[PDB]
């Protein structure tokens, strides 16, 4: 009952427009929610203009019958999220609906390299039989890295489990890497080392057992 | 000033049944509010699951109502989702929601013609699975130097192989929170969790000031307290 433009994408700094449909939109207007991953979704506009304190005034929208528009002026790194359109329908049980979703582009973000930290396991843990490297990446952007882990200088095939980017709160992204060995692995070799590679730039961090 | 809190088990076994509860602070449940379960399933878009007004009705989505039940325990300023046999496409995280009255007649304040969601719940993590709950192992991230600014020094905890999602990591109980990067968790090929959650301090601080990394995983029951100590 509810249609909204599923991809849209804007430049930084310029003006964005996100628009909804539905019948259900004459009867109590749009309202839209910013969603970002693992965090709740945050209310930035309903009604004739409504802005919730909290919201900068970059963000304004009305409905018009049975269409709704966001814009987002002058639009920032933060902004890039996915915006969902709401309403009640006016007939039967009044069922609230929500919209597919669009999930907003903001282009021409500036790149950043990575900082790169690496644990050795913990002695508490040898003595439990397992051992964990721990290798984590921040501050960089885009989004795009690859992980690669040494065993001296030869490379590992097994044991290495990488996430996904996910985004900083400075807007950033961030991601870790954990290679799964026994102790018997890990005090066999002179060192082991995280590899990540970055816009064709690679940082290498080596740690030893001792 | 009303806030909202998710709580209830976050495993559930295929065929049973989901019960989560909201609590209402910073103001009283006896209003002419809705309040409203949402969920949002990984990698899928909102979904509405129900209202219900004190002393009014409820109110479902058709493709959810033979399954969902919603409750009010006005004594506890409560009020309760039930979800019956359940699958793998009622894993979400589910948040419990505000609504503002509406009107459907004429001469209502002029407010009452909106509708929104105006202050949501934190969320709370589900999974439907017969997979068994496993408590983490905390174990220590040792203090280093090598990747922060100068005169400052990384310390952390790698909380490993829990399940299901969610942990969460303070420090100091709560009074150490700038510098404090906690990452997502990795997902292994054993099916378990792990993440890491690492603080950036002062380095003249570390052979006086204790650092414990408090680790809460809620669907185990399970609470570390680890001490994090520079290496020797």
């Amino acid at each position: 009952e509810l249609t909204q433009d599923p991809a849209v994408s804007v430049a930084l700094g310029q003006t964005v427009r996100i628009t909804c449909q539905g019948d259900s939109l004459r009867g109590y207007s749009a309202s839209w929610y910013q969603l970002k991953p693992g965090q709740a979704p945050v209310l930035v506009i309903y009604g004739k203009n409504n802005r919730p304190s909290g919201i900068p005034d970059r963000f304004s929208g009305s409905t018009s019958g049975n269409r709704a528009s966001l814009i987002i002026t002058g639009t920032q790194a933060e902004d890039e999220a996915d915006y969902y359109c709401n309403s009640r329908d006016t007939n039967g049980y009044r069922p609230v609906l929500f919209g597919g979703g669009t999930k907003l582009t903001v282009l021409g973000q500036p790149k950043g390299a990575p900082s790169v930290t690496l644990f050795p396991p913990s002695s508490e843990e040898l003595q439990a039989n397992k051992a964990t490297l721990v290798c984590l990446i921040s501050d960089f952007y885009p989004g795009a890295v690859t992980v690669a882990w040494k065993a001296d200088s030869s490379p590992v095939k097994a044991g290495v489990e990488t996430t996904t980017p996910s985004k900083q709160s400075n807007n950033k992204y961030a991601a870790s890497s954990y290679l799964s060995l026994t102790p018997e692995q890990w005090k066999s070799h002179r060192s082991y080392s995280c590899q990540v590679t970055h816009e064709g730039s690679t940082v290498e961090k080596t740690v030893a057992p001792t | 000033q009303v806030q909202l809190q998710e709580s209830g088990p976050g495993l559930v076994k295929p065929s049973g049944t989901l019960s989560l509860t909201c609590a209402i602070s910073g103001g009283s449940i006896s209003s002419s509010n809705w309040w409203t379960w949402v969920r949002q399933p990984p990698g899928k878009g909102l979904q509405w699951i129900g209202e219900i007004q004190h002393g009014g009705g409820t109110n479902y989505n058709p493709s959810l109502k033979s399954r969902a039940t919603i409750f009010v325990d006005v004594s506890k300023n409560h009020f309760s989702l039930r979800l019956s046999s359940v699958t793998a496409a009622d894993t979400a995280v589910y948040y419990c929601a505000k609504v503002p009255p509406y009107c459907t007649s004429a001469s209502c304040p002029d407010d009452y013609y909106y509708h929104y969601m105006d202050v949501w719940g934190k969320g709370t993590t589900v999974t439907v699975s017969g997979a068994s709950t496993k408590g983490p192992s905390v174990f220590p991230l040792a203090p280093s130097s090598k990747s922060t600014s100068g005169g400052t020094a990384a310390l952390g905890c790698l909380v490993k192989d829990y399940f299901p999602e969610p942990v969460t990591v303070s420090w100091n109980s709560g009074a150490l929170t700038s510098g404090v990067h906690t990452f997502p968790a990795v997902l292994q090929s054993s099916g378990l969790y792990s993440l890491s959650s690492v603080v950036t301090v002062p380095s003249s601080s570390l052979g006086t000031q204790t650092y414990i990394c408090n680790v809460n995983h809620k669907p185990s029951n399970t609470k570390v307290d680890k001490r994090v100590e520079p290496k020797s």
